[PDB]
Order: structure tokens, then C-alpha cells, then sequence
């Protein structure tokens, strides 16, 4: 039941939690740029340039 | 006493029930 | 004796009390507050250092794995005083704080750990204040005004007749914590004494002490 | 009785019953009202009094232990019950919470580390929750720690909170004042909408502690105290005050601050005690304050004496010379206005002050003050180089300190920052002496203004209430004249119809107006430019313009081509006319830089290698080598720009503002006023040698608002300038050395026992000729706040030079020649001008944006907004018989969409009639009301 429940409150949150929606694969890109760059944040120490996130992550920039 | 607090009413609506039993669940999953 | 850029015009003065203490440095109120706040001391007294001591001992419930504060350090400020106004910068020093994290082996309350992972991990940027007592946070020039707050603490407020009839003085004693909600102690024209915890309904006073494992002897005893 | 009255007769239930109490609704149980109790106050980390918290709980109880715990005790909640009790019927008083021992005090660094300690709870939740599940090797203290918090919380305590606000930076006075500003709003504080009376008002506590006479006055009066000069602060946070001890009957020269509760328990001399040389105090009698009130007292009862006379007083209202001769309200207002005076073109000095502008120049950092003696070895006017005394100098070190000096840059009230070197090539200097002036200062002494001579009569009513009359020579020399560096951003962004350009190309503009910009689009350093001119060329892209009838024919009719891209180029703003003195590119990293970009790059580049070469030919080299290449970094790396904006381009206009009727002018006296008339010299009032007055002031603005310090002000300044023009007459003809080391000798004296002793004969002659030539332009002279020069001081040193000591002469009407009987009140007084020019006030609009859920005009000035026709305003036509004007007014020149285009039409073709319709406000109001469950309508369509 705990997978359910989660996938029903995170696609809720993914859905309804914004005036302007933007879709669940667009809200899954922006959580994982936003964990890479928290990573990246500690593991470099000011901050990653958008340049710096297209070598952890694996977009055209 | 009394409140208007929504998600204290559902509190007091659901804390009624006793959590669970194991084996309880199975039984449960059978009359279904 | 006149220094040099005093010697060029010497103001003629009037006045005729001696001066026998000089004015002292007029932005010692900021400079010395922000030189604690930054500066870090061997003791828990101010600082960083005195609110990781507070609070960063970190214990998992039910867990028995620590994490510890060891030491701190502020990183040299990327950008100059001018250059930030310049960009528009918070002119702000990288805060690294060196943890560790210890792990207790199962079954070991006597303490026995595992292993300890001591690592330096970058916690934020703290703004740093120019020599003239002054922050900037996006180019502008800043100023954070000292501020006049009640002292924690005791403090008895009796009204001044203002509420009932005949002008009948009610008495009444609050605690005044830094963090913490506020105990009221009060009056009421029937002459009865009240607690209040703030924000919140009028109670008997004796719901406290009866908190306080005590009995109505015992509290007769006392008062 | 409370017992009789208790409901509850165990533990248990009490507990159940504040459970109740906190949370209603919940059904109480054992454990959730235990745990709730034990952690209300009995546990450290939701519970804690600070360690003056401790030390405070304890005292009122009279405990004798100053240390604790920051969590109550069964004893602590009895013993303030049993004081509650005792107070009822038995010997208490009530705590005064005004009293200054009663209000800490919290400063930037004790609300940084309050902020930095939230930031960390609220990432030791997380922490905690990650440790739930414990692992071995898969985990770092790097990963289970987030910064995003703790810099969320710092950031927002330092940029956007109530007690962080833009520097008040129109001057030094004001910097210095708002560093050192106590204000109980905040955080944690009052609020000026429920304050009450009784914290707005003065207490005696505030005594040597708080300024009495400086604070805003009003919607928070008595709320943004200012610290006092000698002010200081406990361990604990209690402002404390210095007093000097006093023996037995000999006021020793040992200083020992006292808080506000310790203060009481002495009695305390005054600072105007006298004194017989050995520290005795010449009268039996002193006057003292020893609760709160003062009365006399024997020589052998005091214990503390003041430290000085300006102790009363803050910075701010020290400044102000003859300050007890002025009515406090003046005075408050007099320091409020000072504290705005702008940095003129030539700060010139006080004339009269009090001694105290050396302290307020020096100590707020807008002056160079050698950090180190030595002698001089090279000036410029963009820096200083000093080549230190061998005494000073550290062994492994060059004896060499280099300070450079801020240009003109832009201050927080968009004024001029300028350092100008105030010393010469091959000058010795000492520690803490001033190399350079900052903006309103001279040769280390703060001055906010000029000083003038002013004339008391009125003059035809052109200064009838409080209007000033100003002589034409006051403008033609520009000596309030200001400088007003100002920035202006032009952003490009990148829209969906495609990247904004910064091209040069601009469509529907001729060749003149595209003069100033170069080929790059951006405009030329030093071009002066006008309201109305392009400073940035910028173009965006649009399409599908979707062209009206009758204009399809007109382009096919002349061939032209519609474009498609709209101008947006900055322009200067209507009215403003400077020059450009600076021009900044910002550009995002993927962009490719412009011609004019880089043409700057290369200048900071050369620049910067100029100053490190400068720098290590003046004075080692692996560092200039190091510090070079981090610095060529750093002006090319690229700029970290907002989401979607490509390039910003940053111009700075420095406007000077002369002089005109509407233009602020005031005293230090609470004197306001406003420029009326600039009249031509040959009609202001002249005296017997045609010297005109500057400035004519009237003088029925004294008797009523009592401020005398004007008066005595201008007759000492007159008095001081008497010695000035003394000393200039004999420095024209070259009397002698002698002679003027005697006059000025003898100016320093002037009778009454002042502590000042000036002996010219340790002067060279060269020094005696320097200070002669620094005097020539009037004598500067200290009055200190509460121990000022008497009345009888400045009639002597009238009579020093050949003044009347009246203080009054003869005028002469420039306009007929004819004399004004009753001679009149001249001398000269230090006027400031306030930050209020009539340049950014004045405000007109005929038509222009509107608002876009109500249809109406914008606000004042920066949206070029219309006025509000406030209710009372309706009212007030609604007195008069003003029906149409009315309607008008709030109907076609305000609201009626329809209305107002057509009213516009019909003037435009003069035919002044209107259609009133209906204000669009009324149906927003339909639409809503409607839009709850009510069914309002329009009864009769």
C-alpha cells in the first residue's frame, strides 16, 4: 500500500500543487535537476552553472 | 470541547477504529 | 599637542567643562556584535559556535547513529566589497563546518562505535559586514538596525483599574522566555488567582501546581 | 478559593484539562498530555531562557545566584506565584516595563546567529529523519546536510526583513545615525498601528542612554530612538551609560558604566557641577537625580558625577550648536532635517558647530584616515601613497600604503560619492589623520552645508510664512549646486518570438537621434545627453501585426514595409539631462560578446594590469602574478544573469541640480523653508560697505516656534566671519608674520575660562601663515551642546572685530537705495539643502497607462500616474454646487473606459462636452458581488 499511496500524492502534488501546470515528466526533469544541483551544490562548494549540469546530467544544455 | 479544525474532526472520525491485528488483514483479504 | 590635519585650522572652542572622556568609537554597537556573531571563541558563549553547540549534536531515534559538530571556518569571500556592487552579490563568506558522523554498533550502549566518517561539508554563505558596519546583499549597501525588545524574564503589570468597575487594581505575573510559549499568572475581580498560557483560555491557577505532582496539602503547605 | 473553583483533583486530569485547553477537539490521552506538559517548558529544546533570561528571573525574585537553567523548575513557578501573591496584598510594585533595565537590546549579530539557529533546527529535523534508517558505507556527512535551508533563512533574515533596510546614504551624518538606530518594531517587537502611548514616551531612564529629541516623528514617534553619544551595552544586552566616581568629595577621573536598574541606587551629580581645580565641588549644594527625580544635595552625598554634558544627547542632536536655547519639538525637527542634508559641490565647513564634527567625519568610514604616520610621497586625485614612518614599520615589509580613492559613484539616494585628497606632496602625516575629504566634509570637520549671510526682515512677503529669498550670487557660484549619479538598466531578454537585439538599427528614427550611439548601439562615454534621447539601442522581435484597413492602403499606396521589430530602446527620462559617466555590459556566458563589450573588456583588463604594475613598482611579484590572472579571470569569466535575460547594459547619468523656487532649504535650528524668489544681486538688502545678504529670512517665524539657537547662531557666525575678514584684510596687504600670529593669538583667548588653550608660539612661522590662509574665509569656532558660548562671549568677540555688538546693522533696499529703519539682524548661519527637490516632485498627466483590474490611472510619478481625487475631496466638491465637476472627475477622467476616448476626441477637435457613462469600477463591483450568491442588477434597463 505504501507504493499506492505514495504514487497517488506525489502525481497529485505533480498535478494540482501549481496555478500554471506543467506535466509529470517536465516536474520529474525539474526534481532531478533540482537533486543534481544540491549535489553538485555540496560536492563543489558555491554552485553549478547550467554548462556545469549538462556533464552530471546528460542534456543538451 | 469543540473545534473548526477540519483535519482535527477527520482525527477524532478515523482515531475511532483500532489500528489492526495480524492475521487480521488476511481475513480481511478472504471476505473479500 | 595638535595633530597635523588639526594644526592646518584649529576650531576656536567655547565651553568651559574639561572633557574627561573622549567619544568612543560610534560603531562599536555593530562592529563588536557582528565580530562576536563571526568570530568563533573555545566556548559556547556566542556565535556559530554557541548555536552549533545547541543544537547539532544529533542522536537518531531509536537509531543510536550520531552525527557531531566539530569545527568551522569561514572561506575567503569570492567577490570584493566593490566588485559585488558592482555584479550585485551578497558579499557573503562560504560557512564549511567539519562533521563527523559515528556510527554506534548495535547492542553497544557503553558507547562502542563503528566507524567515524569526519568530512567538511559547505553549509550556506553568511553575509560578512564591511568595516564600516555595513552589509551588502545585492549591491546595496545595507544597515540592520539594533532592535529594543522586551527582556526575558519576569514582569508583574497589574492593571491600572482599567477593566472593572470601582477601579479595583488586578494584579497579574508573566514569564517571558527567549523561545518558549509565555506562563501568565492573573487575578480576577472575584479575587481568584489564574493561570494562562498565551493565545489561550483562562484555567485556575492550581491546574498548574496539580501538573506539578502536587497535592492539595502540600500546595496549602506552600502557600 | 482558586482551589474551591478547581475543577480537577488529581494530576491526571489537570494534565487532560490544559490538553483541552491547547488543543480543543483532540480527545485527550495519558501520554499526549504528559508529553505535551513536560515539553510547554521543561524541555531544552522547545523551551529556554537566554542567560540574561536566567539572570533576570532571578533577580526579581531576589535569588543571589546569577546562573541557572534555561528551563523552569517546580521552585521558579511557586516562587513567581507566591511574588504575585505578595505583590496582591503584602509590599510589591509593579515591574515598569519601560524602564530601559526592563528592554534589552538585540543587535545584527545576536538576530543573525537567532536565524542561523532556526536554519539549523529545520535541517536537524531532516538530518534526524534521514538517520531513521542508519547505514554504513552509502552515506556521507555531506549528503544527510542541506545548505538550501540555512541560506534561505540567512538570506531572508539579511535582505528582506522589517529590521534590514536600504543605508540612508545622502550623507555622513545620516549613515552614522542610522548604523547606531535603536527601533522597537521588528520581529519580535511593537507595531506602529498598536504601539500605545505609554512606550512612545520619554521615561528617566532614557537618560544618557537614549536621545530624548531624536526620533521620527510620526506614525512611529518614540519607536526609533536613537542611541546616545556615550551609550553602551551590557554583557546581557542593557544599555549602560559611563559616569566618572566620585570620592568622598573628590571627583576622580575613573569611568564606571551603570545600568538602568543601578542607577537608582546612587544619587548622581550633573556635568554642570563646578569644580575648584582639585575635584572638590565648589557649592555645598549640587543638584542631583537619584530615583528618577532630582533635588539638591550635600557635597558628601553623591556617589557618580557626569562624564560630560553632551551625554544627554545622540550624534545627531549634538551637531546642533546654542541646542538649549531651542524648543525640543525644533530641535527634533532641526535633527531629522539634518540628518538629510545633501553633499553639496564644495562642502565648505560649520561656521558655528560644536565640536563634534571631527568624531562624525572621521568615525563613519567616508574619509581616508592614514592607517599609519609617515610622509607623504605621492598625491593624485584618484589615490594616495604614504611612505610610512621607519617607526611604524613592520621588519618584513615595505614601509609603503596605498590608498585609493572612490570616485564619483552612486549612493543609496542616487547622490554623488567623491574622495578628494585633502594633503600635499611631501606633507608629514600621523595615525588617524584624514588624507582625503568624503562627500560633505572639509579637512576632516562634517559639513552638511554652506554657511550664509542671512538678513531677518521681510522683504516684500517673499518670505511670508516660511519662503526664502535667495541673491542670484548664492546660484552664480554654485555653492548648492549638487551632483546626482543615477543608474539606468537595459535588459535583454530572450522572448518566444525570438532574442531581443541590441543593434543600432532602430526603425522610425532619423540619423540625429542615432549621433550619440555608437556602432555597438550603446551610447559614448561623455555624451551629454537629454530627456528623450536613445542610451541604449534595442529592438524586439514581433509579427503578425495584424494591420487595420485604410493602413494597408497607405503602406501599399508608399511601399513601405512594415518591420518586424518594435523599438525598446532606453531612453533618458523626460526631464533629466546629464552626462553619461559610465557605461557597464553585463553578458550571459553562451552569448557572443559585442564590439562595444569587449572594447570595455580590454580597458578593465589594461586597467587592472596598470593598477597591480602600479602597485608592485610602487612597493612579492608571485603574488602580483597570482592575483593578475585571478583578476583577468574575473572580467572575463561571464556574468551569472537572472533566467532568460542575454546581456544588461548599465548606464550612469550624472545630472547637477543648481538652484530654483521649490527647492528645500533649512537650518539646524528646526527652520524650514522653501525657495521662493532668486533675486539679482543689485536688489538685495546691502550695508554701508554694499556687501548684499545672501539669503532674507523672515523673522516672525522665531517668536512663535521658540528656537533662539537661529539668533544666537547667526549672531556668533557674523561674529566669527568679523574675525575671518579681519584676518583676510591683513593677509591682502602682507602685514607681517607677527602681526597676524598676535591677532589670531589674542582671538584665542577671549576672556571667559574656556578649557581650550591655543599657544601660537609653538607654530613656525609657515604653520602661522597656513592656519592665517584657512581662516581668511571666518573663523571656525566650537559651542558645545549644554555648555555653550554666553551671550556675553559673543558680544566680545564682536567688539574683537569692529562689529556692533548688537548683533543688528543698517541695511540699505538695493531696489530704491533708501535705508530700512530699525537696523536688522545679519550675520551668517549654516544652511542646508534637504533632499526634497522641487526636480523630483513636480508631476503632471494628462492621459497615460491605467490600471489593469480597475481601470484607472497609476500612482505618482514612476508609472506617470495621476493624483487621488480622495473621498474628502469628493466631499468638498460635494459642499460646493459642483455637480459636473464631480462627475467628471470620477467618471471620465478617471474610469469610463468609453468615456474617457471620447472626451479626449471632443477636446481634441474643441468641442468641450461629455459622456458620463458608467465608471468600469461599478461593474468590477457587480461582476463581483455577483460573483457571490447575491443577485444584484440594474432595476429599469
Amino acid at each position: 500500500a505504501t507504493w499506492w499511496i505514495r504514487q497517488a500524492i506525489t502525481r497529485s502534488i505533480a498535478d494540482q500543487a501549481r496555478t500554471i501546470r506543467i506535466p509529470v515528466h517536465m516536474i520529474e526533469t525539474i526534481n532531478k535537476l533540482n537533486r543534481i544541483s544540491r549535489q553538485m551544490l555540496q560536492e563543489m562548494g558555491r554552485e553549478p552553472t547550467p554548462e556545469e549540469l549538462a556533464e552530471r546530467m546528460l542534456m543538451p544544455e | 470541547g469543540r473545534t473548526t479544525d477540519p483535519v482535527r474532526m477527520y482525527m477524532r472520525e478515523m482515531g475511532t477504529v483500532e489500528l489492526l491485528t495480524r492475521e487480521g488483514e488476511i481475513d480481511i483479504a478472504k471476505r473479500i | 599637542v595638535y595633530s597635523y590635519t588639526e594644526k592646518k585650522r584649529i576650531r576656536k572652542d567655547f565651553g568651559k567643562r574639561p572633557q574627561v572622556l573622549d567619544v568612543p568609537y560610534l560603531l562599536s554597537i555593530q562592529l563588536d556584535s557582528f565580530q562576536k556573531f563571526i568570530e568563533q571563541d573555545p566556548e559556547g558563549q556566542y556565535g556559530l559556535e554557541a548555536a552549533f553547540r545547541s543544537v547539532f549534536p544529533i542522536q537518531s531515534y531509536s537509531g543510536n547513529s550520531e552525527l557531531q559538530y566539530v569545527s568551522y571556518r569561514l572561506g575567503e569571500p569570492v567577490f570584493d566589497v566593490q566588485e559585488c556592487q558592482i555584479r550585485g552579490v551578497t558579499y557573503s563568506a562560504p560557512l564549511r563546518v567539519k562533521l563527523r558522523l559515528v556510527i554506534y554498533e548495535r547492542e553497544a550502549p557503553e558507547g562502542t562505535v563503528k566507524d567515524i566518517k569526519e568530512q567538511e561539508v559547505y553549509m550556506g554563505e553568511i553575509p560578512l559586514m564591511t568595516d564600516n558596519g555595513t552589509f551588502v546583499i545585492n549591491g546595496t549597501e545595507r544597515v540592520i538596525v539594533s532592535q529594543l525588545h522586551r527582556s526575558p524574564g519576569v514582569f508583574f503589570d497589574s492593571d491600572k483599574g482599567k477593566t472593572h468597575s470601582s477601579g479595583k487594581v488586578l494584579y497579574n505575573a508573566r514569564i517571558i522566555p527567549y523561545r518558549g510559549s509565555w506562563l501568565d499568572f492573573e487575578f480576577d475581580p472575584k479575587d481568584n488567582l489564574f493561570v494562562r498560557i498565551d493565545r489561550r483560555r483562562k484555567l485556575p491557577a492550581t491546574i498548574i501546581l496539580r501538573a506539578l505532582n502536587y497535592t492539595t496539602e502540600q500546595i496549602l503547605d506552600l502557600f | 478559593e482558586t482551589l474551591r473553583v478547581d475543577p480537577t483533583n488529581d494530576r491526571l486530569s489537570a494534565l487532560v484539562e490544559i490538553y483541552r485547553m491547547m488543543r480543543p477537539g483532540e480527545p485527550p490521552t495519558r501520554e499526549a498530555a504528559e508529553s505535551l506538559f513536560e515539553n510547554l517548558f521543561f524541555s531544552e529544546d522547545r523551551y529556554d531562557l537566554s542567560a540574561v533570561g536566567r539572570m533576570k528571573f532571578n533577580r526579581s525574585l531576589l535569588r543571589e545566584e546569577i546562573e541557572g537553567s534555561g528551563i523552569l523548575s517546580k521552585d521558579d513557578i511557586i516562587d513567581v506565584m507566591k511574588k504575585l501573591i505578595d505583590i496582591r496584598n503584602g509590599k510589591g510594585e509593579v515591574d515598569d516595563i519601560d524602564h530601559l533595565g526592563n528592554r534589552r537590546i538585540r543587535s545584527v549579530g545576536e538576530m543573525a546567529e537567532n536565524q542561523f539557529r532556526v536554519g539549523l533546527v529545520r535541517v536537524e529535523r531532516a538530518v534526524k529523519e534521514r538517520l531513521s534508517l542508519g547505514d554504513l558505507d552509502t552515506l556521507m556527512p555531506q549528503d544527510m546536510i542541506n545548505a538550501k535551508p540555512i541560506s534561505a533563512a540567512v538570506k531572508e533574515f539579511f535582505g528582506s526583513s522589517q529590521l534590514s533596510q536600504f543605508m540612508d546614504q545622502n550623507n555622513p551624518l545620516s549613515e552614522i545615525t542610522h548604523k547606531r538606530r535603536i527601533s522597537a518594531l521588528g520581529p519580535g517587537g511593537l507595531t506602529r498601528e498598536r504601539a500605545g502611548f505609554e512606550v512612545r514616551d520619554v521615561h528617566p531612564t532614557h537618560y544618557g542612554r537614549v536621545c530624548p529629541i531624536e526620533t521620527p516623528e510620526g506614525p512611529n514617534i518614540g519607536l526609533i530612538n536613537s542611541l546616545s553619544v556615550y551609550a553602551q551595552t551590557n554583557e546581557y544586552g542593557f544599555l549602560e551609560t559611563p559616569y566618572r566616581k566620585v570620592t568622598d568629595g573628590v571627583v576622580t577621573d575613573e569611568i564606571h558604566y551603570l545600568s538602568a536598574i543601578e542607577e537608582g541606587n546612587y544619587v548622581i551629580a550633573q556635568a554642570n557641577s563646578n569644580l575648584d581645580e582639585e575635584g572638590h565641588f565648589v557649592e555645598d549644594l549640587v543638584t542631583c537625580r537619584s530615583k528618577g527625580e532630582s533635588s539638591l544635595f550635600s557635597r558628601d552625598q553623591v556617589d557618580y558625577m557626569d562624564v560630560s554634558t553632551q551625554q544627554v544627547v545622540s550624534v545627531g542632536a549634538s551637531l546642533i550648536p546654542f541646542l538649549e536655547h531651542d524648543d525640543a519639538n525644533r530641535a527634533l525637527m532641526g535633527a531629522n532635517m539634518q540628518r538629510q542634508a545633501v553633499p553639496t559641490l564644495r562642502a565648505d565647513k560649520p561656521l558655528v558647530g560644536t565640536g563634534m564634527e571631527r568624531a562624525v567625519a572621521v568615525d563613519s568610514g567616508v574619509t581616508a584616515v592614514a592607517k599609519r604616520g609617515g610622509v607623504v610621497q605621492y598625491v593624485d586625485a584618484s589615490r594616495i601613497v604614504i611612505k610610512v614612518n621607519e617607526d611604524e614599520m613592520y621588519p618584513g615589509e615595505a614601509g609603503i600604503d596605498i590608498y585609493n580613492l572612490t570616485k564619483y559613484t552612486r549612493s543609496n539616494q542616487n547622490t554623488c560619492i567623491n574622495q578628494m585628497p585633502c594633503v600635499s606632496l611631501g606633507e608629514p602625516v600621523e595615525r588617524g589623520d584624514v588624507l582625503a575629504d568624503g562627500p560633505s566634509t572639509d579637512l576632516g570637520e562634517l559639513a552638511l552645508g554652506q554657511n550664509m549671510r542671512v538678513a531677518f526682515m521681510p522683504w516684500n512677503g517673499y518670505n511670508f510664512e516660511d519662503s526664502i529669498l535667495v541673491s542670484e550670487r548664492v546660484v552664480q557660484e554654485d555653492r548648492f549646486t549638487t551632483i546626482h549619479i543615477q543608474e539606468l538598466a537595459c535588459v535583454s531578454r530572450d522572448t518566444k518570438l525570438g532574442p531581443e537585439e541590441i543593434t543600432a538599427d532602430i526603425p522610425n528614427v532619423g540619423e540625429a537621434a542615432l549621433s550619440k550611439l555608437d556602432e555597438s548601439g550603446i551610447v559614448y562615454i561623455g555624451a551629454e545627453v537629454t530627456g528623450g534621447d536613445i542610451l541604449v539601442g534595442k529592438v524586439t522581435p514581433k509579427g503578425e501585426t495584424q494591420l487595420t484597413p485604410e493602413e494597408k492602403l497607405l503602406r501599399a499606396i508608399f511601399g513601405e514595409k512594415a518591420s518586424d521589430v518594435k523599438d525598446s530602446s532606453l531612453r533618458v527620462p523626460n526631464g533629466v539631462s546629464g552626462t553619461v559617466i559610465d557605461v557597464q555590459v553585463f553578458t550571459r556566458d553562451g552569448v557572443e560578446k559585442d564590439k562595444r563589450a569587449l572594447e570595455i573588456e580590454e580597458m578593465q583588463l589594461k586597467q587592472a594590469k596598470k593598477d597591480l604594475s602600479e602597485e608592485l613598482q610602487i612597493l612579492l611579484k608571485h603574488e602580483f602574478e597570482k592575483k593578475l590572472e585571478a583578476k583577468r579571470r574575473k572580467i572575463t569569466q561571464g556574468d551569472d544573469l537572472a533566467p532568460g535575460v542575454l546581456k544588461i547594459v548599465k548606464v550612469y547619468l550624472a545630472v547637477k541640480r543648481r538652484i530654483q523656487p521649490g527647492d528645500k532649504m533649512a537650518g539646524r535650528h528646526g527652520n524650514k523653508g522653501v525657495i521662493s524668489k532668486i533675486n539679482p544681486i543689485e536688489d538685495m538688502p546691502y550695508d554701508e560697505n554694499g556687501t548684499p545678504v545672501d539669503i532674507v529670512l523672515n523673522p516672525l517665524g522665531v517668536p512663535s516656534r521658540m528656537n533662539i539657537g537661529q539668533i544666537l547662531e547667526t549672531h556668533l557666525g557674523m561674529a566669527a566671519k568679523g574675525i575671518g575678514d579681519k584676518i583676510n584684510a591683513m593677509l591682502k596687504q602682507q602685514q607681517e608674520v607677527a602681526k597676524l600670529r598676535e591677532f589670531i593669538q589674542r582671538a584665542y583667548d577671549l576672556g571667559a575660562d574656556v578649557r581650550q588653550k591655543v599657544d601660537l608660539s609653538t607654530f613656525s612661522d609657515e604653520e602661522v601663515m597656513r592656519l592665517a590662509e584657512n581662516l581668511r574665509k571666518g573663523m571656525p569656532i566650537a559651542t558645545p551642546v549644554f555648555d555653550g558660548a554666553k551671550e556675553a562671549e559673543i558680544k566680545e568677540l564682536l567688539k574683537l572685530g569692529d562689529l556692533p555688538t548688537s548683533g543688528q546693522i543698517r541695511l540699505y533696499d538695493g531696489r530704491t537705495g533708501e535705508q530700512f529703519e530699525r537696523p536688522v539682524t545679519v550675520g551668517y548661519m549654516y544652511m542646508l539643502k534637504l533632499n526634497h527637490l522641487v526636480d523630483d516632485k513636480m508631476h503632471a498627466r494628462s492621459t497615460g497607462s491605467y490600471s489593469l483590474v480597475t481601470q484607472q490611472p497609476l500612482g505618482g510619478k514612476a508609472q506617470f500616474g495621476g493624483q487621488r481625487f480622495g473621498e474628502m475631496e469628493v466631499w468638498a466638491l460635494e459642499a460646493y454646487g459642483a455637480a459636473y465637476t464631480l462627475q467628471e472627475m470620477l467618471t471620465v477622467k478617471s474610469d469610463d473606459v468609453n468615456g474617457r476616448t471620447k472626451m479626449y476626441k471632443n477636446i481634441v477637435d474643441g468641442n468641450h462636452q461629455m459622456e458620463p457613462g458608467m465608471p468600469e469600477s461599478f461593474n468590477v463591483l457587480l461582476k463581483e458581488i455577483r460573483s457571490l450568491g447575491i443577485n444584484i442588477e440594474l432595476e429599469d434597463e
